[PDB]
RNA sequence: CGGUUGAUUGUUUUAACAA
RNA sequence: CGGUUGAUUGUUUUAACAA
């Protein structure tokens, strides 16, 4: 698994702004959010599920890292049980096709 | 001792997962060691509530600093917090205490923020590495609140419902947090 | 009035109480030395204050050479229309000691 | 690649590549995670990335790591 | 080292600001205490002088000035806020108790209380 | 979609906290008003209860539940704080105008002033 | 007092004041889809308010297939003692419209 | 409109370097644009002290997002700030004007806070840049804070020696800097 | 001449120990401070003058740098008109061995 | 080396180094700043660095840069 | 997202405004 | 560093404490 190291502040602006679209603004209200608890990893702090057609693209948050505790997003896309790792480039256009500001996952990701 | 009921009865339920209480009230006592007992500071209590940029622990520092303590004395400061300490607030706090070790601090906590996180986990036991005291808010130090930081106007406290359970369910997550 | 200071009175220092006393000794030395900052000395049981401010902020003295480890101090001031004087002293140390009005 | 986590440092790595049940972290602010499976020195790892299956194999002693198709 | 020798009452805030309040309410609004000269701060050559209260008595004046941001006291609310009353006639100035001021104001000028210097500079933290 | 409609006063935040300390003195410093029963905000099931007074009358009750957190008012200082008035009696509930509210408790019931309805829910910013 | 709102009364929605005017609509059409949410109508000419409370918090409906663009508004209460209704009807666009008392 | 003469005078001060002013005041007023013409908000004007962690600036958004301003309204707030915003708040007041078209803000200021540091000669030209209006707070503007903010009790303004000097100099100095 | 770049927040605590440490506690209160306005530079912010012997080091913290806008700090020996740059490594022996934390080069160049 | 500041950063680089009277930054936290005299693309600079008369040259299109004695 | 609330939703953040 | 103040020195930061 690939994971991108990135402060605290910007994974709580992604989680802020995702439960705002799925909730307030209903323009993502399709999306998924899967909590710590919903979790058999320890050190996922949150799932975020985006419908892709029959495929889907799982947004995974961490805490706990030990890169001192360090947190990470890795961007995972899903066809069934095939899965495959994603970059923030595709997921973009990925993103843009089938769908405050919007939540990116370059802005959330980029250092 | 200037605080409305409706608010203290708000902001200190203490049910472990309570997501619309976005403001923080935090009321503080401190006490004096004179001649061997511990006398306390009349005029140096009060409560103070939150800001989304200003949390509550940096205005009590900012309180502690303007009251120029004496520093040949000992204090024992007395908190009463609705939300436990951030990671930002719990790493002040002990780095305070570790500047500052002519007082001691004992917090009650009416909840526990975020004590699944493990950022907070390790904040809270860094704040207790420090030499801070946390302790769950339970019904004795709710009715202490009331009768002497909630303007209360003589009336009773009424405690809310399941107030026993949710203490205990926040004294068991505060000891396996603090790994006792 | 003028009983009450010259019979029972002592003086101590509190320039900077939220402060380790060794920074506290430091402190005011360095005000002793140079005329550049104010000293005050509390009377312990009530809240009179003698207070040196320097000449230029408007045969009176404070000073260290008497004697090692202290600080003397004189003040002559108009009180209640007759001149007195104010003695005093205190220890590097403790930032402690004795502090009394005199007719001159 | 260099591993984030200095005796206390390489015994911790040492001890946690042995037993397991932790995870492992392999900064390049891209880095590589090793968890265990019940969550869900060579490394080398099968993994798919934009559609293709590639393999990241490395070796540390710091050190060097690349992925190959 | 020449020095200024003044004796200072040590006030905390909060009668230093029913001080202020009641002599400026007796100056504007309650004109009884009319003749009264307030001089701010920024008069003064002394930088801890927080204010000064100017009272005519005849040919003299008795000044209250009241100093902020000075040394710490023993008490805790001892803060550096203080009181020093003085009588000048004609450059030639004497320190006052509170009580012989008191007297005077009575005997030259004399709800809200009327401002008297006693209730002001009474320590009640150490009794 | 099912529905609870009630009508709500909208009140600025100074005015329920003059009414709140109002009835508390009444009931407890000044017992006046001690028959009254102070039901808090916790014991409603409406998310939006800041408190609730009930006021016995004969074998009926006025009950004045006041409201935090509600929508916006017109006006600028209508932040979401309001108060509903009703009547009730053998689970029958009625709202009530202010002013027989007011009449209902100088009937039953009658320095600080009285808790009054009328002067809680009048709008002073539309007059 | 019921004359007053029946002869003369016109209301409207302000429920997020801080907010655009397009997201204004956005979360006043959500919550008449949903019954989760509150929905309040403020008379113009006082400080009445008009709140319709989900049921759970606890033939009175709020409804927009009547006419494109506008949102009706049915809400039996006992007023004063007798029951009376409140009929009103609200546009999409500007979040205004009229309402007024009436006997049932 | 509570504040004691003193702290007005000891903090408003105009002379361009001022070295123990450490606290900042901001007064602020707010009018509302109805029927063409620009009425005042009697109760939407104030004043607020800072605090070593808290800013003024950002005490007055918070006092702005409280209350709950129209967005189909144009508001114009006025600003007597004694200290000009630091970096920080330069920059928050500059994005909060970017993402709050509806009002516009005026600023006088009673001293230029580090005039010669290039960073906050481009965090006031960003903010200005944002439109918000900085000016140099003359006798005019300090007569109008006496009589409207400060608690004078009746009693009529004293200007400082030098005033008008000292406001020649920050108007020159801020023209300079704004490179008007 | 060799600039690290600092962050301002640093520059401020080291610019207020410096203050300290020769004016209050006046353990190197034989040091001199160079403001902005006695330097030529306008990009100098300060400069700090530690007496070592015949010899002076010279600390000068730069502001308005486009590395948008950077502080930096230089360190110098000098020894009458000979000048050499120096580390941060060899300022820490030259301080200790002639003379609130202590100001400590080392820990405002560090990154 | 890299220089810190497209087309207005590399016409800003022309016109600086051409004119003068600025600074120029060339970062590798170290950097190398060029001064104008008056305050007191191939890059060559002579320096005294602890004690010895290094020379530090390098060249830019990004670039390299090395110190030597 | 006023709910088996997982907590920066629309904050509930205020010593006297009726002494 | 209360000064030809270059400004995080010992903060001067408080609506009623004597209505
Ligand atoms: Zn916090
Ligand atoms: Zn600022």
């Amino acid at each position: 698994m690939i994971v991108w190291q990135v402060d605290r502040m910007r994974i709580n602006t992604w989680k802020r702004l995702v439960k705002h679209h799925m909730y307030i603004s209903r323009k993502a209200k399709d999306w998924f959010y899967r909590h710590h608890y919903e979790s058999t990893n320890p050190k996922i702090s949150s799932e975020v599920h985006i419908p892709l057609g029959d495929a889907k693209l799982v947004i995974t948050t961490y805490w706990g890292l030990h890169t001192h505790l360090g947190q990470g997003v890795s961007i995972e896309w899903r066809k069934k049980r095939y899965s495959t790792q994603v970059d923030p480039d595709l997921a973009d256009q990925l993103i843009h096709l089938h769908y405050p500001p919007l939540p990116s996952v370059r802005k959330l990701t980029e250092d | 001792g200037h605080m409305d009921p409706d608010t203290f009865s708000y902001n200190f339920n203490n049910r472990p997962i309570l997501s619309r209480r976005n403001t923080v009230w935090l009321c503080y006592e401190v006490e004096r060691l004179d001649n061997g007992t511990w006398v306390k500071m009349d005029q140096h209590r009060g409560q103070v509530y939150s800001e989304l940029k200003y949390h509550p622990e940096m205005r009590f520092l900012s309180l502690v600093s303007k009251w120029k303590l004496h520093r040949d004395q000992e204090y024992e400061v007395t908190w009463y917090i609705s939300w436990s300490p951030c990671t930002k607030c719990a790493r002040d706090m002990a780095t305070f205490l570790q500047e500052n070790t002519h007082v001691t601090l004992t917090i009650f906590v009416a909840r526990l923020y975020y004590f699944w996180d493990p950022d907070y986990q390790e904040a809270l036991r860094s704040l207790a590495q420090a030499g801070a005291t946390i302790k769950i808010m339970n019904y004795d130090e709710f009715q202490h609140c009331w009768s002497k930081f909630v303007y209360s106007q003589g009336a009773p406290f009424q405690p809310w419902d399941g107030l026993d359970e949710y203490s205990q369910a926040l004294s068991g997550m505060l000891g396996e947090i603090l790994r006792h | 009035f003028f009983r009450k200071l010259s019979r029972e009175c002592e003086i101590k220092y509190t320039g900077f109480r939220d402060r380790p006393h060794e920074e506290r000794q430091a402190r005011f030395q360095n005000a002793c030395r140079d005329g550049r900052s104010e000293i005050a000395f509390v009377a312990t049981g009530t809240n009179l204050s003698l207070q040196f401010f320097p000449a230029s902020w408007q045969r009176e003295y404070v000073d260290l050479e008497r004697e090692a480890g202290k600080v003397y101090l004189k003040a002559p001031m108009i009180l209640n229309g007759v001149c007195v004087i104010w003695k005093g002293w205190i220890d590097l140390q403790r930032l402690d000691g004795m502090g009394c009005l005199e007719f001159d | 690649i260099k591993y984030t986590g200095h005796e206390e440092r390489q015994a911790r790595f040492q001890n946690a590549c042995r037993d397991g049940r932790s995870e492992i972290a392999f900064v390049a602010n891209l880095s590589l995670q090793f968890f265990p499976a019940s969550w869900q020195v060579y490394l080398k790892a099968p993994m798919i990335l934009n559609g293709v299956c590639v393999i990241w194999k490395g070796w540390i002693d710091d050190g060097m790591g690349c992925l190959e198709f």
